[PDB]
């Protein structure tokens, strides 16, 4: 397949083919166009936040080593070592000064450098260069306050530029609200999905909450209880959904602040968000402290997804065309009572985590979705994503970005496919921008 | 028995568990947890989950199911949340898990699922201070059964509280899984273990 | 103890059986039950077929394992048969397989199999009607490899009934499984469940 | 691999590449010019006999859903819902008047219309084209005597001619004994072989009977029990080999009504098959009528198999080129007595289904065989197909097809092979036409 | 019970065996069996192999685990070694084995690895000869898990030997397994079965 | 991937790419260039002494029969029948005057000839040139002291001149001792690593056991038992490397005759050693009477490993990239009393075999190596082999070989991997000698 010429995803983003889901040439390219070239999520400062501490991460199918440092930076490494190949570390979180490969012994300290080689003078006398023998480094490592991200090509956009539209929607919640913290461990659990499944999911998938969810809206009583069965449109201005240049984009759900959550954590959440809410009104404008308590269900290009609020924060860690390991952590709120961050870290898994009953739900949306991909006469299929089209604007007064102006669409579907086409069609970040210079403009024809 | 000291990759927790279960060997209270653990199996098997609830299950129950984030075996400085829970339920979370099980638009149970449980190495003993309260560790193999060929097998140890309730019936009010697996190859962990 | 109408995902055969082993619990015809299977598993681990025959299986034997097509929970309407036989065999057919079994120009079984069974979950009660019937419900992994590399593994859930025959030996003269996967990853079904 | 130059088959089916048996890339090959060009089984009438009755099919690699219609019609669809791909009906059989996707609620109609999307006129208002959002529907879907096929090349012959020289011998069972039906639901097995092996095993394979069954024949006392452990070859003039223009194939063996049955069902059947024989005689002619009580091992091309009289009919649906899904029904005469129909659809899974004692001898035959395919010192190696070579007639008075006048051959591989290579090196109906032009003078070249 | 020359598919070695626990049922005997082995098993499971060594394990122990070479069933001739030793241990080089799981040094085990061991079907026969000789037989599944995705499981059929020995504790004198896979899918057979 | 101009293995072998261990393409190359061309280990005399004994063995992913003829010659052979495919023998030893296929019963005679075919007369009359149809003999089939290797490649090296170098130092064990047997079965393990990780492992690493092994030399205490945890540098002379034209090679460790066994047999070893050595010392010399009863760890290009006194010996059979089927064999001197002997079989396996407690200590080092080669930023980067470069000599007075006088190096590294990048580009063996005419030269380079 010439990824140059081949039109996987149609104009304005309102088509993708099938095959995406499913091809493994595709998926292998994937490695060097999508996941080599952007910002994967690594970790959270309340993970690490010591010097010395460590834990292990995917960025695509590489596994690396990220490191506080003694000078309160993060770095990270590849979990290679540099003489015969070892995997380095096979521990998920620690704290130390360095790692020695337990094959022959090489020591790197938490800075990736070749510090010490057993028996080096007796061996290798003065000939072994171990400047040149320090882990390979990934080469970008920023944070977005306090979420760390990596990205192996050193010519991407800083982190913020590439959040772009969308880092207006977040900082409420991720800024304003005094800070958020990542609960770990994770849960893990590998699905038979493709990655991209379930970040379409989660960037601009409303519509299949009231049906596929219908079972664990009627049993847990959630504030978007309304919805199951399809039995309630939620009123015209219940939301809205955006998208951005560099395919990072989230639906809004106004007031939501309870999310997923079953009825035992309503009442409490939507006091503690309407309280700050309140209080955000005076420091930042009525629209921005709404937007801090109203759910978003968002996903930063192109594996990282979350529903703020809820506090789901997910990876879709891609293994293989048709494999997925997903990790689940807990966001919770800093200033939160310890003991409603707790419960709420247990609720977030009880909805989403491995045994998530919400999760289960889409289990077999995001695998048949995925598997059909590898079907004979589906991979020519086009995969419809059409939903609000023509009825987008871009540069609105008060909300930035490629905006629907309705809480169910695909408005968000079609900023993240027009950035994957981009991407896959294109040999390096230059190309990319040349790709997107009237990227807004695709998005919102019709309009 | 154990001193951990000496039987160095033994943990508090477990060596605290044995010493339960050494001590006083009673056979027919061994007997007692044998037929309880393979009754709420069965019923579990054929899916009765509000029956599980009503007879095997205790008003004050915690039902919980962590995954240990891995650790160096010489780690002794990280001290962050070692684990999390893939359940933690009380009743009333059990009770919301079953009603998603019963519910008709649980897209999911369409085919019926099937399951099969196999309950094995069963120990009782009573504990020393509540003489009310029955400890019982067993362990299960779980297979799960679904839509033509998704097969998924769960193992794992539990370490049970059970104390008469209602009518004077044995109920579970505390189950404790430390899953053995850190990632799951069984595409989700929504079954009762 | 069930309700079908509440608990919605329980079949009537299903509650029907669990009402067997409830009303009477037996210990003693638990241990025989036990002994029972256990030898029987051994005498087929160790492919003792002709053994199996004449000291486990009664002559008026009904050995019937079902794969029932995958319909949706809702189905009402469509009536057509539900499952197909993968075994349904008198004594005279059980003969049949044995001496398959037993016979020299059996290529597939050159170079010998190795089979291992894991017996669990026994419960054992009288008919009510017929006391000379013994009803005996258990699940079994059975472990079948050969040829170096390849491994199978059967998981099942069995609904027995014994009776004593000649010379007061219990014999099975009926065995019932559903087999919980309908689309076999174990290369066939050519194993005593 | 270029596929128009590469010799796989040598001429007159002589002899064929190994590699056939494991080679992925010519699997996928495959599925383009064979399995998405040829007829391949669905179901039969007596499965889906009332309005809004379907089942699940697999067409290759594909899965599909078969429905009655209303009018009386079947139409078959991909079992692929229109909006993202998710797998529409996720059991085997059932009755509906539509079929919902559990992902976003799409409902589609027993005639794979887009009939229902929630909230259609709050979403997408008037502007979703709902007559261009069908199910991707099977091209052609036709019948031959209550057995159903589907085809996705709208260019190929109708079922009728396809069969050509081969429907001549189905037809005094499948039409003039009254009719047969299938009793369902079928036995469902993965084995690790191609689909090739057990279709060519069924088309011409009566040579291993006595030498691979020998075991199952002395134990169950068949009707063949004659030949086991090769005690005996069949009289000269037990049988023939036929085969035709588009693949199919079949043994007959002479008067053997009760095939594989072991001796508990021996008399019963004999002296029912003899009984109607003596009816057909009338009818149809003395040869015909012998025909219907005599067993034949066929196979329709491609990969649909049955061992009429034994009444064995099996579906090798592909997996990949070392896995293949093996469906197991029974077919039995309409009236035949209910009780006789019962025990001959238990004995066809006693020796042929998922226990079956007979199917469990050939596993080994085709696992391996296949799985050399992948070996590298055998896969430019050939496959023999040369026994009866030389003695093929064609045009016969009596006996049409090209046709090999005796019981044990391999008439029938070759034949089946042909076909295969000339649709493998073919785009479309039109070359393979061209390239079977002089297809029985190929094969009876040497006579 | 057993005739080989009927029963063409047993081994002499097999039907010895069965014939050791048909002639006399004890079930105390059999339920002092079941609980030496849950305990062994549960010490294994929480690796604690020094406690193993001295609660469960005879001074005089054979622990032993062969892997058969695969023969033609009508094979008559060919007379070399038939089969490898995975194990043939004496305490000493157990000891050996336990040191080195106990190592710090020992970089496989970290992150500490997961054990869950189920043992069905126990049987258990004093010896003829010896009265102080307890024959045990009895079958596990072995779970063993570790680094996040690794997953093996080991099946096999037990042939034991116990004696009261230091302060009256029944020990092992001779485990015998023979392993029924041949070419083994577990990375390796690391694990005291 | 262009394997003729592609560098691998970049100049005096001094560091190879890592995908070598994970490109599934570069795999099935090395079917081709490896595999199919060079010699691989068969079995020993020991194992097939009497006419028509017969083992099977893997070459590469081949199997074939091995069988003592009437003669006294062995023949190999395909383990493929020559009529449809089937696999002929499915046992790992026996004795046979021939092999029966299961299929459709054609008898092959131990020579491989085919001599009968069931009712030949009547189905085949004299058509069938059974002449022709013979088993697909392996072209080469010699011995070096009663270990047999096969070479499917007619124009290969006879083995002794294959052996190069090597055979000097493996000649006092193989020949002067008066002999060595094979004891089998051999133990049979997968794991999940490239077979050139630990064929380089024994090859030429003694500098990983002091770290790898910490834990089992402190346990068993052998009298390696002084470099645990890296407690110690062997004395500078306690040994060397050496290496040869074809890619063969091998640590030397002085006097190393008690090997890796642990504590309980080093005094019986040590004294039996010692006492053969004094009485080789007449006939062979004091060097080589010490060559004898020092440890050697040897790789026979390409997949055949040894530990000499220890007497482990090795097949890494390989099924894909990052999958090998290990064989464990032990090797004992005949002359050895019978007790010893089948002690020191049961410690081979104790300490390497299946439950071996070193070789478990190996698994992790094999098995991340070599995924890590597919993991997406290691494929292009280096693995290092420096060790000891520039200090290497070729045609010292006392040693042959590329030698470097030191225990522990890399100098069979990049031996082992200068034939191998030899063979990968080239088309034939004369290419490859083409490729290796300075051979030495180019090992020795800064020296
Ligand atoms: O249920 C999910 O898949 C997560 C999700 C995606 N969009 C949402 C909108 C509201 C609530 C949850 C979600
Ligand atoms: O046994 C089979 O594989 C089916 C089959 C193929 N040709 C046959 C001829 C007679 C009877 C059965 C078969
Ligand atoms: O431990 C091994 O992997 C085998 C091996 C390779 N080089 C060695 C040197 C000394 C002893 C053992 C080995
Ligand atoms: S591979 Fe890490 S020190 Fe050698
Ligand atoms: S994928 Fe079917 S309705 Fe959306
Ligand atoms: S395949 Fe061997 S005789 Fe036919
Ligand atoms: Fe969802
Ligand atoms: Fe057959
Ligand atoms: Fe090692």
């Amino acid at each position: 397949m010439n990824y140059n010429n081949k039109i996987l995803v149609s104009e304005s983003g309102l088509s993708q083919k099938h095959l995406i889901h499913g091809d493994e040439e595709l998926f292998q390219h994937e490695l060097k166009t999508i996941f080599a070239r952007n910002w994967l999520f690594l970790t959270h400062d309340s993970l690490i936040p010591a010097p010395g501490d460590y834990v292990t991460a995917k960025m695509g199918i590489d596994e690396v080593i990220v490191s506080r440092q003694n000078d309160g930076s993060i770095r990270a490494f590849l979990n290679v070592c540099r003489h015969r190949g070892k995997t380095l570390v096979s521990v998920e979180a620690g704290n130390a000064k360095g790692f020695v490969c337990s094959y022959h012994g090489w020591g790197f300290g938490s800075n990736g450098e070749l510090q010490s080689v057993p028996f080096e003078k007796d061996l290798y006398g003065e000939s072994l260069n171990k400047k040149c023998l320090g882990l390979k480094e990934v080469a970008r490592v920023e944070s977005f306050h306090g979420f760390i991200y990596g990205c192996f090509d050193q010519e991407a956009p800083p982190l913020m530029d590439y959040l772009g539209d969308a880092a207006w929607y977040l900082e409420p919640m991720f800024k304003h609200s005094g800070g958020l913290e990542l609960v770990g461990p994770p849960g893990k659990v590998v699905i038979k999905a493709n990655w991209k499944a379930p970040a379409e999911n989660f960037v601009g998938d409303a519509y299949h909450v009231g049906w596929t969810h219908a079972s664990s809206l009627r049993s847990g009583e959630s504030i978007f209880s309304s919805l199951a069965g399809n039995a309630a449109l939620p009123p015209e201005g219940a939301g809205l959904q955006m998208t951005s240049k560099y395919g990072s984009g989230m639906g809004v759900l106004w007031d939501g602040y309870s999310g997923v959550h079953s009825a035992d954590l309503v009442p409490e959440l939507m006091a503690f968000g309407g309280a700050k809410q309140e209080r955000l009104n005076k420091e930042i404008g009525d629209v921005r402290a709404r937007i801090y308590r109203s759910h978003l269900n968002c996903t930063v290009f192109p594996n990282n997804s979350m529903l703020t609020c809820s506090g789901v924060f997910k990876v879709w860690n891609p293994i293989d065309a048709n494999t997925t390991e997903v990790w689940t952590y807990a966001i919770v709120e800093k200033d939160m009572p310890e003991d409603l961050k707790r419960r709420l870290a247990d609720s977030v898994q009880r909805t989403f985590g491995p045994a998530g009953f919400w999760e289960s739900d889409d289990n077999d949306n995001m695998e048949t979705a995925s598997q059909n991909g590898k079907k004979y006469q589906s991979r020519d299929s086009d995969l419809l994503s059409n939903l609000g089209f023509g009825e987008d604007v871009y540069g609105d007064a008060v909300y930035p970005g490629v905006v629907g102006k309705s809480a169910i669409g695909e408005t968000s579907y079609r900023g993240f496919y027009r950035a994957y086409q981009a991407h896959v069609s294109s040999s390096n970040w230059a190309e990319f921008e040349h790709a997107s210079s009237t990227w807004h403009t695709e998005l919102t024809k019709t309009t | 028995m154990i001193n951990i000291q000496e039987d160095k990759l033994v943990s508090a927790h477990d060596a605290e568990e044995i010493l339960r279960f050494f001590n006083c060997h009673d056979s027919a209270l061994q007997q007692e947890a044998t037929t309880l653990l393979t009754q709420e199996a069965h019923l579990l098997d054929i899916q009765a989950y509000r029956a599980w609830l009503e007879h095997c299950v205790g008003s004050e129950v915690q039902y919980q199911v962590i995954s240990r984030e891995l650790r160096a075996a010489s780690e002794r400085r990280y001290k962050l949340n070692e684990a999390m829970n893939v359940y933690n339920e009380n009743f009333q979370q059990l009770k919301v898990r079953v009603e998603h099980q019963l519910d008709p638009q649980n897209w999911g149970n369409s085919p019926k699922l099937r399951f099969t449980r196999f309950i094995t190495n069963v120990q009782a003993a009573m504990d020393v201070n509540d003489k009310e309260l029955l400890h019982i560790r067993s362990n299960v193999i779980l297979h799960r059964a679904r839509r033509g060929n998704q097969v998924d097998v769960f193992y794992a140890a539990r370490e049970d509280k059970w104390k008469r309730g209602e009518g004077g019936v044995r109920k579970l009010v505390q189950r404790f899984v430390d899953y053995p697996e850190r990632i799951l190859q069984t595409h989700n962990l929504m079954v009762f273990l």
